């Protein structure tokens, strides 16, 4: 085949498929869109109440045994009424295969804790509340976990500025570190790099 | 529907109390929304599909070091991307920045003849090719 | 070339001098002030024109891959030399 | 139902009749790559880089000229069309020079970005390239002819925008060159836009040459101040500094383009600046002082006089916020003397009526116009974008233009009636021939240019415009709708001050002089100190020292319209803002504020304290002055024309002559480009020569 | 401390305004006869509810809402305003 | 260097120098730009 | 309707403001021991002032949740001082004390720069 092309693995494309319909046929309560990319990978958009659900189900399932979460995270997307995107990827040791579960939810609405299902999920939703300020109900101990003690914002939000607002330097007459609003010397210098031409066709929105 | 209760609040949706945002970067910036213009530099119209906001600029002065620009505003760098103009109002609202909008600038449809070039009786007829 | 000013501190290359009243030269008491002496300005004009015995010539700054991209010089004009846009060697041609 | 229906890979669209391939594309929101095609030119299929493939047909078409026919099918990502772009994007490369490190089109290159997305990833060219000698057309466009792709762009604008016809091909085959053959200077007031319009680096502005690249610039969407056409653009900054101006389109004011002072003229925002506020010493000379102690000269002045002892004149670069901010303080001691260097006469309804002082046709409307009838004016120096306007219309829509003035050079051919202002006499009875033209029109326009009311029988030449306009558009011929009479304005300053109730011209402070004189950017010299009282105390706000500050006994140092937000209404009506680009240098101030400070001092605060406070106030003066991009209609003409003949005015005898009648007198006409360096270079050039 | 300005504000087409567009067709040039060096602005501008502005001595200024007055009662309004200082 | 010399430019340092960092041969950064804004200057003569 | 969303815990503005006033008891006791505990320089008294203000600056919210998240981010705030996580720098910037008085009136904002 094409020496600069990845191959495609068109059997592991079917199987995910049909393992994903099999998943929306089972939990039809929750499940609102399935989707398997060009590269092999499972994707199961759910409603947020679901998540326990969805998550038990999948881990502790016959044919499904998904026992490993590899990595739960979130991304902000400022134009969506739910501006929160809530991404679980799960590992299956049995069966050899990962899988997304993805979700959503909004600066004030709480998602369900799946600390029970995923004692992995402990510090990442500490990281997710600390990082996007996404409130996890339920959690046995959530607090901030990356950010100094008192910080203030959100620093994943795109909103929030590369730089904070707060910068720390020692004082000498207060007799300790201080905090405050941040100057630059060299101000971060924005650059547009996006060129005016359109570079994928297949990915092309209507008008 | 749901098994979970929920509630009723006809509030206006407004996070400027938990953004951690400090009292001087909500009140007295101004936010433009606007769809970029294309740059005159290029014809193609790709950097024109989207909806931005951006915020007023504030001093930059030179470094006496070095000569660099130094800023003391932390939202000169900040630029959001929108899906719809009604979306970025909406996300200027609940944080509570002033805002303007800009409407969409769309080029008009034209009237393109080659033929034209080659008029028996009118002036479109071009001296050159 | 490195020319001085009134207050007797050194001209850059790039003609960057601080004036009289500018404290900032104060960053140079007890120390120096860093000037590099060979202008590339000066050195480029001592070069010799190249003659050569066509209308295209074409430079790569010399030592192949180790110089700048190859670029070709018309030479038409008998009123100028033809200068290369990287390295700014010059060239005319004779005769014609 | 005349449209047609065609597919689009697959998908319908229906076009009209004569819709290109390429047009239909568009809609459903593809672009097809071009070189040699601009929409706003004419079009010449020659650099092939549209060629696309129809369904079944076995030769491609360019999609660019090539009119769709019912049932096509446009393949625009066949196999068939990759590999026509790849062969294109081919020999477009094949004799190009390797220079995009140092050619200033380097990052915003439609050859480099079209290469990327459509070319190939690397040569089989093994010879060697052409190489071309560079081109000397004036001190506006370099020219690095090597990089030049043949699409004739810049012939096809110089020929049908900017009505020259200096540029052309010529040779054959590969040695095709474009240029002027001769030695000549392309010195057009619309030349500075065949750098946008060419897609490579062969013509790069000489100004802005090696100073920036295209990724690192901040762009600030602004207006143009030069004139009162108000040129939407783009003002490209990097690290708090102006690098260039670029135009915004604007389809119903200056398109894509914009003039040469426009685009160049911003260098002279880098010299002879007012950075700090200066007052007069024991020795009467100025010098450097604070806020402080600046404001606390001009407060106690202004607490010991009152009524006609104060006085005020806004030059023509002042925005609306601080006109009306010097007019609310200069009320506050019950003065009303606040004047505008630009005459308007006030005769009739003067200022009463909108429609009196407005281009109520509106610019876009001149593509409407059937016949165009220009008095006293020379529009393509006054309002260049204005005159490219009407220059389209009478190339597409075979526009009738006559011109009562001088006869000067409006870049197409037009009907000169004469430059005596009694011809206006003659039209308005009908006794001129040309009468009868206007009678038949059907959707006539008469132009009064601003320049022409300077005369001191301003008011008799607008009375007879208005009553060649009124016998006109009361009558069969034109429709309700359609408005006749415009006035065109050169003043970016002039449409909002008369919006706001200053008196136009500086004759009441002539009449009765002041003690006190607010020169608010007034550089035209109007009033000097030979026509003031000998103990005159004169402040001069402004962002350049010229020739209002010479003169002052305080200056305050003011911010230029690229560093405020402020609102400027053209010559249609239209309410336009700009927007901070870079803060004012020093210790310059926003002039709004600048005022809002002094009323603090003086014990007469005004009642605003912040933009959108002022601009609240804005509202309460003329509601149309905060509508931006939107223009208000304006009516009452016949009420106008009624007061207007209530004194009959007699005009003079000498002929309408326009103050700019050749391009030298273009390039300098205000503060701003008077300190260019750049328009220096030009007068310089277009006087002297290429030399 | 007499009347410096009067401003006139409307819409062009909105029934609220239709009487001061009355008033402007039918009286208007009577009214600046009368009054040949008084400022009167007339400043339309669409969906703005019509109003009358006068500013006296040292930037004092008074407006009446003229929301569905009828072309008389613009009359009036402005006789009052010509008449009483303030 | 011995056997395989360096190649000799005019412009290549004939005296080495050793790390001169706290002495009064220190280097000390500065703009190498000149002014951007010429402030205008006053006549240096009375108005009357 | 969108109007009908998910709590957070309090069901009404009510039941949020019971939340509110437990919290502001909890900080009202913890300052003397904070003063004691990290050896402030700040009297009780301004210890106690400081927690006021903070209550009264978002005194206009009539959003429960918006109230819940400022309660739950308080209780985090205060777990932290309880358990001397943040050590006395931390305590101490609620009081920028090297920070000068930023001009507020028009004309003191005018002097300086050129922001509102
Ligand atoms: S015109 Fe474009 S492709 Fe050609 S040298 Fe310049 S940047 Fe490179
Ligand atoms: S100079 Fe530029 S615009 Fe003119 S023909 Fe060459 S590439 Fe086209
Ligand atoms: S864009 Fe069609 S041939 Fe050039
Ligand atoms: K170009
Ligand atoms: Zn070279």
């Amino acid at each position: 085949t094409r020496p600069t092309v990845r191959p495609r693995n068109d059997v592991a494309h079917k199987q995910l498929s049909a393992f994903g319909e099999y998943v929306a046929e089972i939990l039809p309560k929750y499940v609102q869109q399935v989707q398997v990319s060009c590269f092999n990978e499972l994707e199961i958009c759910i409603h947020p109440d679901g998540v326990i659900p969805v998550l038990t189900f999948l881990r502790d399932h016959s044919n499904a045994q998904f026992k490993s979460l590899a990595d739960l995270t979130a991304v902000d997307i400022p134009t969506r009424q739910n501006r929160f995107e809530i991404v679980y990827n799960l590992l299956s040791l049995r069966f050899n295969s990962r899988i997304r579960v993805k979700t959503y939810t909004d600066e004030l609405t709480p998602i369900e804790s799946s600390v029970p299902v995923y004692k992995a999920a402990n510090w990442y939703e500490r990281e997710i509340w600390d990082m996007f300020g996404v409130f996890f109900a339920n959690h046995p101990d959530l607090r901030r976990i990356l950010t100094d003690y008192g910080f203030e914002g959100h620093p994943f939000r795109k909103d929030f500025p590369l730089s904070g607002y707060v910068e720390l330097r020692y004082d000498d007459e207060v007799k300790r570190v201080v905090a405050e609003p941040v100057e630059l010397a060299q101000e971060f210098r924005k650059f547009d790099l996006n060129s005016p031409w359109e570079a994928f066709p297949a990915y092309r929105q209507p008008p | 529907t749901r098994d979970t209760q929920l509630i009723t609040v006809d509030e206006k949706l407004d996070i400027t109390t938990i953004t951690g945002v400090p009292e001087e970067h909500i009140k007295t910036r101004k936010a433009r929304i606007f769809v970029p213009a294309r740059n005159n530099m290029q014809s193609g119209v790709n950097n024109t599909k989207k909806w931005k906001m951006e915020f007023d600029t504030r001093e930059r002065w030179e470094n006496p070091l070095m000569g660099w620009a130094s800023t003391a505003d932390p939202l000169s760098n900040l630029v959001l991307t929108f899906s719809t103009k009604e979306d970025a109002v909406a996300f200027a609202e609940k944080n509570g920045w002033s805002y303007d909008v800009e409407e969409r600038k769309v080029p008009k449809p034209k009237s393109k003849s080659y033929g034209a070039n080659f008029s028996w009786n009118k002036r479109t007829r071009v001296s050159t090719k | 070339g490195v020319r001085t000013s009134p207050t007797g501190e050194k001209v850059t290359h790039t003609g960057q001098v601080y004036d009289d009243g500018d404290y900032r030269k104060v960053r140079f008491v007890g120390r120096q002030k860093e000037v590099n002496e060979n202008f590339a300005i000066d050195l480029i004009a001592e070069q010799p024109v190249s003659q050569v015995g066509s209308r295209v010539i074409s430079c790569d700054g010399g030592g192949g891959a180790l110089g700048h991209p190859r670029v070709y010089i018309n030479l038409d004009k008998e009123t100028k030399t033809g200068t290369c846009g990287y390295c700014g060697l010059q060239f005319r041609q004779q005769h014609h | 139902s005349n449209l047609i229906e065609v597919f689009v890979d697959g998908q319908s669209v229906m076009v009209e009749p004569g819709t290109t391939v390429l047009q239909a594309c568009e809609k459903v929101g593809m672009q097809i790559p071009r070189f040699c095609y601009h929409e706003r030119l004419s079009v010449a299929g020659n650099c092939r880089m549209c060629l696309v493939e129809i369904e079944k047909a076995p030769k491609v078409v360019a999609a660019c000229a090539m009119p769709v026919m019912k049932g096509w099918n446009i393949l625009t990502n066949s196999e068939k069309t990759k590999k026509a772009r790849e062969g294109v994007m081919e020999f477009l490369l094949a004799n190009h020079p390797l220079d995009c490190p140092i050619c200033d089109q380097g990052g915003e290159c439609d050859l480099q970005d079209q290469s990327m997305m459509f070319g190939s990833d690397r040569s089989r060219f093994l010879e060697g390239k052409r190489a071309v000698e560079d081109k000397n057309i004036g001190p506006l466009v370099k020219t690095i002819m090597t990089r030049c792709i043949q699409c004739t762009r810049c012939i096809r604008f110089a020929s049908e925008i900017a009505g020259v016809d200096d540029l052309g091909t010529t040779g054959r085959g590969n040695d095709m060159q474009v240029g002027t053959y001769i030695e000549k200077m392309f010195m057009s007031e619309l030349s500075g836009n065949i750098i946008d319009i060419c897609p490579v680096g062969a013509l790069t502005s000489k100004p802005y040459a090696f100073t920036a690249r295209p990724w690192e610039t901040r762009k600030t969407e602004s207006i143009d101040v030069m004139d009162a056409v108000g040129s939407n653009i783009v003002v490209s900054t990097r690290t708090g500094e102006v690098m260039r101006i670029l135009p915004r389109m604007h389809e119903d004011i200056n398109e894509e383009w914009i003039s040469d002072k426009t685009r160049f003229a911003y260098d002279g925002l880098k010299r002879q600046r007012l950075t700090e506020p200066m007052v007069r010493n024991e020795k009467g000379l100025l010098t450097h002082t604070t806020w402080e102690d600046a404001l606390s000269r001009v407060a106690g002045m202004l607490q010991s006089f009152q009524g006609n002892d104060v006085a005020a004149i806004a030059g023509g670069l002042v925005d609306a916020e601080a006109l009306i901010a010097l007019k609310d303080l200069l009320n506050r001691v019950d003065s009303d003397t606040l004047c505008t260097e630009e005459v308007f006469p006030t005769a009739g309804a003067g200022t009463d009526l909108r429609s009196n002082y407005l281009l109520n046709t509106t610019i876009a409307g001149v593509e409407e116009a059937d016949v165009v009838l220009l008095v006293g004016t020379n529009p393509r120096f006054e309002a260049p974008l204005f005159n490219a306007r009407i220059r389209k219309s009478w190339l597409h829509n075979d526009l009738k233009v006559a011109l009562i003035g001088s006869p000067v050079d409006l870049t197409y051919r037009y009907d000169h009636l004469g430059d005596s202002p009694k011809i206006l006499q003659d039209i308005a009875s009908g006794s001129h021939p040309f009468s009868q033209v206007l009678q038949e029109a059907k959707k006539p326009m008469v132009i009064l240019g601003s320049s022409a009311l300077q005369r001191n029988d301003g008011a008799a030449i607008l009375a007879a415009v208005s009553n060649i306009a009124q016998k006109i558009r009361t009558s069969s011929g034109v429709t309700g709708d359609w408005k006749v009479m415009n006035i065109l304005h050169r003043i970016a300053s002039q449409v909002a001050a008369l919006d706001l109730g200053y008196k136009p011209g500086v004759e009441a402070i002539q009449k009765n002089p002041p003690k006190m004189l607010f020169l608010l950017g007034a550089d035209g010299g109007c009033i000097t100190r030979q026509d003031l009282p000998k103990d005159c105390f004169i402040v001069y706000q402004g962002h350049h020292g010229d020739v209002g500050a010479p003169i002052a006994d305080v200056i305050l140092p003011g911010a230029a319209y690229t560093e405020k937000s402020a609102t400027y209404v053209n010559t249609e009506g239209r309410a336009q803002q700009t927007k901070v680009a870079v803060t004012p240098p020093g210790l310059a101030r926003e002039d709004w504020k600048i005022i809002r400070a002094l009323s603090e001092i003086a014990g007469m605060t005004l009642p605003y304290d912040t933009l959108d406070q002022v601009r609240n106030r804005l509202e309460e003066v003329s509601p149309n002055l905060v509508r931006y991009d939107d223009v208000e209609g304006a009516n009452y003409f016949q009420q106008a024309s009624e007061l207007s003949k209530l004194v009959n005015q007699q005009l003079l005898a000498d002929p309408l002559v326009p103050p700019q009648l050749t391009i030298k007198d273009f390039y300098m006409t205000d503060s701003i480009s008077r300190a260019s360096q750049t328009m220096a270079k030009c007068v310089k050039a277009v006087t002297e020569g290429a030399h | 401390l007499g009347l410096r300005e009067i401003r006139i504000h409307l819409c062009q087409r909105s029934p609220g305004s239709q009487g001061v567009r009355d008033f402007i067709e039918k009286r208007y040039v009577e009214l600046k006869k009368a009054n040949p060096d008084l400022p009167i602005l007339i400043r339309e501008c669409s969906d703005v509810q019509p109003k009358l502005w006068a500013r006296y001595a040292f930037g004092q200024e008074k407006n009446v809402s003229l929301n569905n007055f009828s072309a008389d009662q613009v009359t009036r309004a402005l006789e009052n305003v010509l008449s009483s200082k303030a | 260097p011995t056997v395989k010399p360096p190649t000799a430019r005019k412009f290549i340092w004939t005296n080495h120098k050793f790390n001169l960092s706290g002495t009064p041969q220190q280097y000390v950064p500065y703009s190498t730009t000149r002014k951007k804004i010429q402030e205008w200057v006053p006549p240096s003569t009375p108005y009357k | 309707a969108s109007t009908s969303v998910k709590p957070i815990f309090s069901r009404d503005m009510n039941e949020a403001k019971r939340r509110v006033r437990e919290l502001y008891r909890a900080w009202y006791r913890e300052v003397p021991n904070t003063v004691h505990l990290f050896q402030l320089d700040i009297s009780v008294k301004q210890g106690r002032d400081k927690v006021r203000e903070m209550f009264k600056k978002n005194a206009h919210i009539t959003d429960p949740r918006v109230v819940d998240l400022l309660v739950i981010k308080g209780k985090m705030e205060l777990e932290e001082t309880i358990k001397v996580w943040k050590q006395r720098t931390h305590v101490m910037r609620f009081f920028h004390e090297t920070e000068a008085p930023r001009p507020k009136d028009f004309l003191s904002k005018f002097y300086v720069g050129h922001d509102p």
